[PDB]
């Protein structure tokens, strides 16, 4: 897998070395192309993963992610055309290069054999996703979260680090492959049990569970659009695909030792779905319609049944394919309005017939309608959850219910009801903005149709 | 029509003085002469 | 400086390490730690402010004491061996002496009190000198010495040089103090590690030279030993806001960075050697030291802090350029990390 | 030009002659390491 | 429990802990006295951590 | 460590018994980063001295990726001696110690009985 | 000898306390100082001729020779805070706080 | 006060080039970064994709598996063999631990 | 460039040194008919006649030379410092402390010219005359307390670095008859200015200069009518005798860090750019990022001199 | 090569890329052909089974 990465490692030279006027079509269109070569992965006729090489692997779990990672760069690169185009001609270069190596770094990261080779790729992304969100962050508070970002990340971290090079020394190599097929059953000491907690902790940290997850809505407020398209989309699915391939290893733990953090998360996705019910800023309610939609997913990481972990690999495509297409639309509605309230800009549909059509699918993928690869995840996990404890579908049918309240009331106040008497006239949509989004949904209606791609490594 | 916030001069002041977190006495402290020479003579 | 006597001093400020390391007649290597000693000082006193005199005073008197006390474990020494050297049997106590001393002219520890001060009225040119040549002479004597020191006392002056190091750096506002702070820091690492591979310590060393270097000469390009100082660094000279955002995450351990080999391997030798428990909470404070750094990255590139007008006329006159290795030892320090196997 | 002319301004070809001359020395011996390296690997080995 | 619990348990006070510690072990007199008997103190529990584990 | 063994060369960089092991392939993907490493030197130099970025002082560009490359291959050169010299060494203790490092015979999974787990 | 070499050994340490426990005047310090090298000077002839070991008697000396010169260096320092402070207190040394 | 600017204002980039396309100011470059953007986002990736995607031919093998077994239920059925025997691995070659 | 190489080997300045070689500045108020005193004197022992620093006497100095726009060179204007004094934006501070930044460059270009060529120096009012403005300007509502306070610190910590000036010239003429000879020219900025203003330049001038540099240097004091007879004055100049002052102990080994010091304008001026956040002084990030990423933009500033090609440099792809 | 020397850049890549997994595989060919379940013989005129 060096045409999914050569290629896009000169992808920089590209946006340096290129005219300032034309810099951005070159980039943008180039890395679309980058995404078709990325699709050849996807060629598996076989069950056998595809080792390309010592260093880089494709297994059905990652493929599906470096094609989205491939995708959203093109991706966020229209969607920053708008901001960042009153820039200096080397501002802009900078940003350009940062989304690039997002995706070089987060494409090799989800396809490494070498679980520190994760390590050093998964922390790098913070440089890059720091940078977009305190540089360009319009907030006075991005300072502030830009630490949270780095902190809450880094205080995991080093416990993984040290976790990695003590199993290494414990088995003799970090390679997915061998460790996999290799005997290593921990033997539920009060050690074991810590090592257990300091593998998935770093993981559960960037996938906001509900006791760390304060990271989460504070980075996407300030962020950039296409920083907080990243973190939704790919960075925190980073914290799903390291749960998923450190679990090889630590296989007795986790039935025991996985409930203190299944009930934290099936809790928390009600609360966070609630707290959705009654937030002023759009941004603010995506961010934690994010948290409570991946809460689910570390409560189908930890019960381990072959249905929970493809349900985990289609709601985490599908949900980062809708999130971003929410963070999108929200930035667009950020441009015209100039402020994140949702009580503002109240009927626009009377004003941007379309954008509300974009606004309407995204909401139904964000709820569960049933055409959908969106529900079929969570109608996954929410079996496997059932058969883990039958009472299960209580807090999650809370969330169910909740989870219809917000998504609908984001489309109520924001799209629907009469027009805001005069704010700065809204100026039409722009034509960019609008395939950003049908770039989002095309994918996520042609994904719908042949789920099987998506689903993960249990089946 | 947007000014990512560049920080104005009160965020500057907090990181003048000769110690971030000031305490109650060691705010007394005052920053070192930037020439690295002093006044005192007598 | 007559330009002999400037001669004459830096020959035994560079002739003080290098006896120190070529010679094994451990007296011979006292008296290169003298020289050293003796030649800083006047370097030290050459603005001969007010401040300076109170540097060179301590820094003195602080060297001068740990001289003694290094001196004293070598004549135990003689009479307890005839040998003018430690060997395998010298007496427990006649070596902690030798740590105890080594480790305050290195300045780890409950002895990281002069450092601070003494990198405080220094200019930052002798500031690198007094930081980076002269922490090569005491090492190499910890090395050579490395199989019979003991492995709780190092630890302890290691991680609690790691603790100071990082809270004292937190606070910091001086750029000097800032850097002598972190020297405290990565010595304190180089030290964890002696007992165990001597040949990382050389790691964690030439790393942190790689890293200091240029970052001192970034201070001082613009001559800023103040954070608000270096953060107009953007008017001043905009390129070198890049590679100081780097070499200060290198100097704490970020991954993809040069900086995370040697916390990396020190942390692997350790796990091997078993200390899991020292290891661990060494490497939690070491991300304390990436705070106040990143601080620091905050003010100077990630926002831009007011200027004044007379900025404006500095830019209009050509900048003195910064010499070549700051290049070189920029991006060998910011970007090697690729090429890690054969580092170690 | 300039009121103050630079000190650049037609180039040290010194320091063009010694800038380019020594990578050209440096090559030429690095190049030569390498063969001569190869034959005295390929003879103390086997071939 | 957003906001005020789950910030003053976890992110802020580890950000308190921290401040409080440096303001002590940061607030020196600068007299060398004082720093060297400290020296002295550092020298006499190393003679000890020597001798009691002799 | 590796000091101290036997025929040390006291303060030489690469022994002759180096000589026994393969040259390093100029384009040794190494040499080549070290090249590129070095590019991005120049390449950062024209940038602090405010020049003209790539199109200056391109008799330095050349410098500086044949100085790091340079370097590179007789660094290299020693470094892989280094590494090889660990392997003798460490290969020959395995045998002269033998019973210390016993070769062991790894019951087929059919013998062994590792306990499962049922995730229910 | 080895009853000796003890009281020379506390002399030292008893030098080492006064050195590590300043008041006022430096030039007692310096002083102090002083007194130890005197100790390590008498300590090392004294083993050196009760080992007969001649080859070492340069060292005995060499001590001197370069304390001699520390010492001038710690005089020179001395000096120059007496010029800028006139007093030679250990108490006013503290800008660098 | 210090010096600074007065809030710049967001052009109606719609007010000229009535044809804006959301992506640059001048019309030219706006017109082909669409006319490459709508091409090579949707006309060659969606399209060529989706095209390329859907005629990976038996992906994971269960285009295999739908056949192996009809021939497996085929050869079991007719042999008289169950259908999914209640072992796999065969008990013979298990060797149980004898005493336990 | 100087270097200790070039000191080791030959280039000491001291022996460039020649009794025409001095620095001597002529200081009086806002209308003294200096300028041709200076330019006389200059003529006389071809010392280098530097004129009075200007808004744009740094753009003058580096690269093209041309006059840089206003905004470019700081944003101050003499004309509005009279027209508006006590201003809301403060042009009249941000006016002095660019024009203390300027004499500073004059003051440092000169010894950097009497150190190497060796011929002597002739440069006006100069930074230690500058005070009596400022002295003035607080006296009356034109400064604050605090303004003081920054310039003085300014002050400090460069002024002590440069060595005094040789001798200094004083060509006074009374606070009625400048304020006639400021009515007759032209300009009507300069004109209805404050007699009391004048009164507190002056003032200032006779209360702190002349005393204070009356030990530092051979202060010359001249009436209108000593004056515009330079021959009478430079007579005098070639009579004193330059002895007491801090000259006497410039040893070749001394000389020599002072000259690469002013032969390095970015330290001379390092000082002048404290983080001292007082708001007038300060540029303001966007501001400042627009006026830099503007004045960096203009033709040979992009890149360093020689490297820059719109002028017309050429070579750069060997430079 | 003109004005078009910024278009080949990104395409390049892909073709050294290609260069290059094609060379991994040339490095990892041991069990060239001697996997068990696709251990065929080799047919006449066949160099090697998968290259
Ligand atoms: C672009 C310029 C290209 C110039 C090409 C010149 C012609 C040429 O070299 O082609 C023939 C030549 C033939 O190679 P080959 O030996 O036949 O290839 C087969 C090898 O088996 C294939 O190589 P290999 O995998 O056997 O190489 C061994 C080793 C080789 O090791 C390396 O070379 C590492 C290079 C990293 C780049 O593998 C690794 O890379 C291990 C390290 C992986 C990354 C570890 C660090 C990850 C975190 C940090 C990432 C970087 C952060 C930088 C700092 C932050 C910057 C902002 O091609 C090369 O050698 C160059 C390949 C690309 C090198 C990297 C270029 C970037
Ligand atoms: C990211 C790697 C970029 C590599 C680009 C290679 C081609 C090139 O020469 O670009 C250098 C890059 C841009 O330079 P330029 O085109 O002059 O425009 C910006 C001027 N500051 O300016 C650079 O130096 C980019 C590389 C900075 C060093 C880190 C590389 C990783
Ligand atoms: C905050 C987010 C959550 C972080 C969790 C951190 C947990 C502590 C760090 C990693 C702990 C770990 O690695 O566990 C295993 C280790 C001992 O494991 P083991 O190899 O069995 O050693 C005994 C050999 N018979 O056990 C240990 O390492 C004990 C570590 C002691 C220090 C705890 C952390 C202090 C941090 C300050
Ligand atoms: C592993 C990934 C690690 C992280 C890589 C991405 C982050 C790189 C580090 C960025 C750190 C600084 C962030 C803030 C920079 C602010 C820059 C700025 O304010 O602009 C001015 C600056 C200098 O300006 P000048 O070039 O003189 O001309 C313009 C004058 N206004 O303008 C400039 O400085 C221009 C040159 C900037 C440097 C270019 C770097 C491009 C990105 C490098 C990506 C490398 C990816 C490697 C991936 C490896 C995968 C294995
Ligand atoms: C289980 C989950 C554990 C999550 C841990 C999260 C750690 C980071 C949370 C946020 C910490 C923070 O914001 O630090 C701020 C603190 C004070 O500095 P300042 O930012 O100026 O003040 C803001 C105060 N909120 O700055 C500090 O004083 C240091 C803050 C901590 C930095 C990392 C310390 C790790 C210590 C390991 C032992
Ligand atoms: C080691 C990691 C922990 C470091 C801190 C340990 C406690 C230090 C301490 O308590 O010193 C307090 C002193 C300031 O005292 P004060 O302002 O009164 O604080 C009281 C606030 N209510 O703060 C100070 O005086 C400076 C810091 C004092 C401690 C210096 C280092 C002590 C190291 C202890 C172990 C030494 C082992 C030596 C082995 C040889
Ligand atoms: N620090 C200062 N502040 C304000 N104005 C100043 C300052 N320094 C010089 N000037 C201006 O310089 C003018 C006097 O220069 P002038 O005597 O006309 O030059 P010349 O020497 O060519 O005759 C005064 O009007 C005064 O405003």
């Amino acid at each position: 897998m060096l045409k999914i990465i050569l290629p896009s490692l000169m992808l920089l030279p590209l946006t340096w070395l290129s005219s300032p006027k034309k810099t951005w079509t070159n980039v943008t269109s180039y890395s679309f192309l980058i995404s078709l070569t990325s699709l050849t992965l996807l060629w598996q006729t076989d069950e056998n993963y595809k080792n390309f090489s010592n260093m880089f692997s494709s297994d059905p779990l990652s493929t599906p992610l470096i094609i989205l990672t491939a995708w959203l760069l093109p991706l966020m690169l229209m969607a920053s055309q708008n901001h960042l185009k009153k820039d200096n001609n080397v501002l802009q270069k900078l940003y350009i290069s940062m989304l690039i190596s997002l995706q070089i770094l987060l494409i090799m990261t989800f396809s490494a054999t070498e679980l520190i080779m994760f390590y050093i790729l998964f922390e790098a992304t913070l440089i890059p996703t720091l940078i977009i969100i305190t540089r360009w962050g319009n907030q006075t508070e991005r300072l502030n979260a830009g630490i949270y970002f780095l902190f809450y990340t880094l205080i995991g971290s080093i416990p993984l680090l040290i976790a990695l090079i003590l199993i290494q020394n414990h088995v003799g190599t970090l390679n997915l492959m061998i460790l996999s097929f290799t005997t290593h059953t921990l033997d539920a000491s009060w050690s074991n049990n810590l090592l257990w907690l300091a593998c998935m902790m770093a993981f559960l940290i960037k996938m906001p569970l509900y006791g760390v997850h304060l990271w989460l809505p504070k980075a996407h407020v300030e962020a950039p659009i296409a920083g907080s398209m990243i973190l939704a989309a790919i960075l925190l699915k980073l914290g799903s695909y390291g749960m998923i391939r450190i679990s090889i290893i630590l296989d007795p733990l986790t039935k025991y030792m996985a409930y203190p953090f299944i009930l934290l998360s099936l809790w928390g996705m009600i609360m966070t779905s609630s707290i959705c019910l009654r937030q002023t800023d759009l941004k603010s309610l995506i961010a934690y319609s994010s948290v409570s939609h991946m809460a689910l997913v570390i409560a189908s990481i930890m019960i381990q049944t072959p249905w929970s972990f493809m349900g985990a690999t289609m709601l985490m495509i599908a949900h980062g394919l809708t999130s971003s297409l929410l963070f999108c639309l929200a930035n667009s509605n950020y441009e015209r309005i100039h402020s994140r309230t949702m009580i503002m800009a109240r009927g626009l549909q009377m004003v941007f017939p379309l954008m509300a059509t974009w606004w309407l699918m995204a909401s139904l993928a964000n709820l569960a309608l049933p055409p959908s690869i969106n529900l079929m995840g969570e109608l996954f996990i929410t079996m496997s959850l059932f058969s883990w404890s039958n009472f299960t579908i209580i807090l999650m049918g809370i969330n169910i219910i909740i989870t219809g309240m917000y998504s609908m009331y984001m489309i109520i106040t924001t799209q629907r009801g009469k027009l805001t008497n005069h704010m700065i006239n809204l100026q039409p949509s722009h034509t960019r903005e609008l395939t950003l989004m049908a770039l989002h949904m095309i994918p996520l209606i042609l994904l719908t149709t042949s789920p099987k791609l998506i689903t993960g490594l249990t089946m | 029509g947007a000014r990512q916030w560049q920080p104005d001069i009160e965020w500057a002041e907090q990181f003048s003085g000769a110690v971030m977190y000031p305490s109650k006495e060691t705010a007394h402290w005052k920053p070192p002469p930037w020439n690295d020479v002093d006044i005192l003579k007598e | 400086m007559n330009p002999i006597t400037l001669a004459i001093i830096y020959f035994t400020i560079f002739l003080g390490p290098v006896i120190t390391m070529s010679s094994t007649n451990l007296m011979l290597m006292w008296v290169g730690l003298e020289f050293s000693l003796l030649a800083i000082i006047p370097m030290l006193i050459n603005k001969k402010n007010p401040r300076s005199t109170e540097a060179a005073t301590k820094y003195f008197v602080t060297q001068a004491t740990a001289s003694m006390i290094i001196l004293l474990a070598i004549v135990l020494n003689y009479k307890q061996l005839g040998t003018w050297m430690f060997q395998q049997q010298t007496n427990g106590l006649i070596l902690n002496m030798t740590l105890m001393a080594l480790s305050m002219k290195l300045g780890l520890a409950p002895f990281h009190f002069w450092l601070p001060e003494v990198t405080q009225g220094i200019p930052l040119h002798m500031g690198l000198i007094l930081l980076t040549w002269q922490k090569i002479a005491p090492l190499s004597i910890l090395i050579q010495i490395y199989p019979l020191l003991n492995s709780t006392i190092i630890l302890m002056l290691a991680i609690t040089s790691i603790f100071m190091g990082a809270w004292g750096g937190l606070n910091q506002t001086q750029m000097r103090k800032i850097m002598a702070y972190s020297s405290i820091a990565h010595m304190g690492w180089m030290l964890a590690i002696l007992p165990y591979n001597p040949s990382l310590t050389l790691l964690n060393l030439m790393i942190y030279i790689i890293l200091t270097a240029p970052m001192f000469m970034a201070l001082m390009l613009n001559n800023s030993m103040t954070i608000n100082s270096i953060s107009l660094l953007w008017n001043k000279t905009p390129a070198m806001l890049t590679m100081i955002s780097l070499m200060l995450l290198s100097l704490g351990g970020l991954p993809p960075l040069t900086g995370f080999l040697p916390k990396w391997i020190i942390i692997t030798e350790l796990m091997k050697n078993n200390c899991l428990i020292m290891a661990t909470l060494m490497a939690m404070m070491a991300l304390l030291n990436l705070f106040f750094y990143t601080r620091l990255i905050y003010s100077t590139s990630l926002t831009m802090f007011p200027t004044n007008n007379n900025s404006k006329m500095m830019t209009h006159q050509t900048k003195t350029k910064p010499n070549l290795m700051f290049s070189t030892l920029a991006i060998m320090s910011t970007m090697t990390l690729p090429l890690a196997p054969q580092l170690i | 030009f300039y009121v103050r002319e630079p000190v650049n301004a037609k180039p040290n070809w010194l320091a063009v002659g010694l800038s380019v001359g020594a990578s050209v020395f440096m090559w030429i011996y690095l190049i030569q390491t390498h063969n001569e390296d190869v034959l005295e690997y390929k003879r103390r080995n086997g071939l | 429990l957003d906001l005020i619990w789950l910030e003053k348990t976890i992110p802020k006070s580890t950000s308190t802990l921290h401040t409080n510690m440096t303001t002590l072990t940061t607030n020196q007199k600068g007299l060398i006295k004082l720093y060297f008997m400290s020296f002295l103190i550092n020298i006499i529990l190393i003679i000890i951590l020597y001798s009691i584990n002799l | 460590m590796m000091n101290g063994r036997p025929g040390h060369e006291p303060l030489k960089f690469l022994p002759d018994e180096a000589r026994s092991l393969p040259p390093p392939k100029l384009n040794d993907p190494r040499l080549v980063y070290m090249g590129l490493l070095g590019y991005c030197t120049g390449l950062m130099d024209n940038m602090l001295r405010m020049r003209p970025v790539m199109r200056a002082g391109l008799h330095r560009q050349l410098l500086f990726v044949t100085s790091f490359v340079f370097a590179g291959y007789f660094y290299l050169k020693r470094q892989n001696y280094l590494y090889a010299v660990k392997d003798h060494d460490m290969f020959g203790y395995i045998k002269l110690h033998p019973e210390d490092f016993p070769e062991k015979e790894k019951k087929t999974y059919a013998e062994i009985l590792e306990p499962f787990h049922p995730v229910r | 000898m080895p009853s000796t070499f003890f009281n020379l050994t506390m002399a030292f340490s008893l030098s080492l306390l006064g050195t590590l426990m300043f008041r006022s005047h430096l030039m007692s310090t310096l002083l102090c100082l002083e007194g130890m090298v005197l100790s390590l000077f008498i300590m090392t002839s004294v083993t050196s001729l009760n080992s007969n070991s001649m080859s070492s008697m340069p060292i005995p000396i060499t001590i001197l020779v370069f304390a001699a010169c520390e010492a001038a260096v710690g005089l020179a320092l001395l000096v120059k805070v007496s010029n800028t402070y006139g007093t030679d207190y250990v108490q006013n040394l503290n800008l660098l706080q | 006060q210090w010096q600074e600017d007065p809030e710049p204002e967001d052009e109606n980039v719609y007010a000229k080039n009535p044809d804006f396309h959301g992506y640059d100011s001048d019309p030219v470059v706006d017109v082909w970064n669409m006319r490459a953007v709508f091409f090579f986002g949707f006309s060659i990736v969606l399209v060529f994709g989706t095209t390329f995607v859907a005629y990976v031919p038996d992906y994971r093998m269960q285009e295999w598996a739908r056949r192996e077994a009809e021939r497996l239920v085929k050869y079991r059925e007719v042999n008289g063999l169950p259908i999914m025997e209640s072992n796999y691995f065969d008990p013979s070659k298990i060797q149980l631990p004898e005493d336990d | 460039r100087y270097g200790l190489l070039a000191a080791i080997l030959g280039d000491k300045t001291t022996k460039k040194l020649h009794e025409y070689s001095r620095v001597i500045t002529v200081d009086g108020n806002i209308c003294s008919g200096k300028n041709k005193l200076a330019k006389e004197i200059a003529q006389q022992l071809g010392m280098k006649h530097y004129p009075e620093a200007g808004i744009q006497y740094s753009s003058t100095t580096t690269g093209d030379g041309r006059p840089l726009d206003i905004e470019f060179s700081g944003s101050c204007s003499l004309e509005k410092f009279y027209d508006d004094p006590k201003s809301n934006d403060g042009n009249s501070y941000r006016l002095q402390s660019w024009l203390y930044a300027s004499r500073l460059l004059q003051y440092a270009d000169a010894l950097e010219h009497l150190l190497s060529t060796g011929q002597g120096v002739v440069l006006e009012r100069s930074i230690y005359s500058d005070f009596v403005f400022l002295e003035a300007m607080y006296n009356q509502g034109y400064i604050r307390k605090q303004c003081v306070d920054h310039y003085n610190e300014i002050k400090r910590l460069t002024l002590p670095e440069y060595l005094p000036p040789h001798a200094v010239i004083y060509i006074d003429v009374p606070v009625p008859e400048v304020q006639s000879r400021i009515q007759k020219k032209g300009d009507p900025h300069e004109m209805k200015v404050t007699s009391a203003y004048l009164q507190d330049i002056e003032n200032a001038y006779k209360k702190t200069f002349l005393p204070k540099m009356s030990e530092m240097c051979e202060v010359l004091v001249y009436d209108s009518w000593e004056a515009e007879d330079p021959t009478k004055v430079v007579e005098d100049i070639e009579y004193l005798k330059y002895n007491k002052g801090p000259w006497l102990k410039q040893d070749d080994w001394t000389f020599h860090y002072l000259r690469m010091l002013v032969q390095d304008k970015t330290e001379v001026l390092n000082y002048t750019t404290i983080p001292v956040y007082l708001p007038e002084i300060t540029i303001g990030a966007h501001q400042g990022s627009r006026i830099y990423n503007s004045f960096r933009e203009l033709p040979g500033r992009k890149y360093a001199p020689g490297y820059n090609a719109e002028v017309g440099d050429k070579w750069i792809w060997l430079k | 090569l003109r004005e078009h020397w910024v278009h080949i850049l990104v395409p390049a890549g892909f073709v050294f890329g290609c260069y290059l997994d094609r060379k991994d595989d040339e490095k990892l060919t041991a069990f060239r052909n001697k996997s068990m379940l696709f251990q065929r013989e080799l047919r006449p005129n066949e160099e090697v089974t998968w290259k």
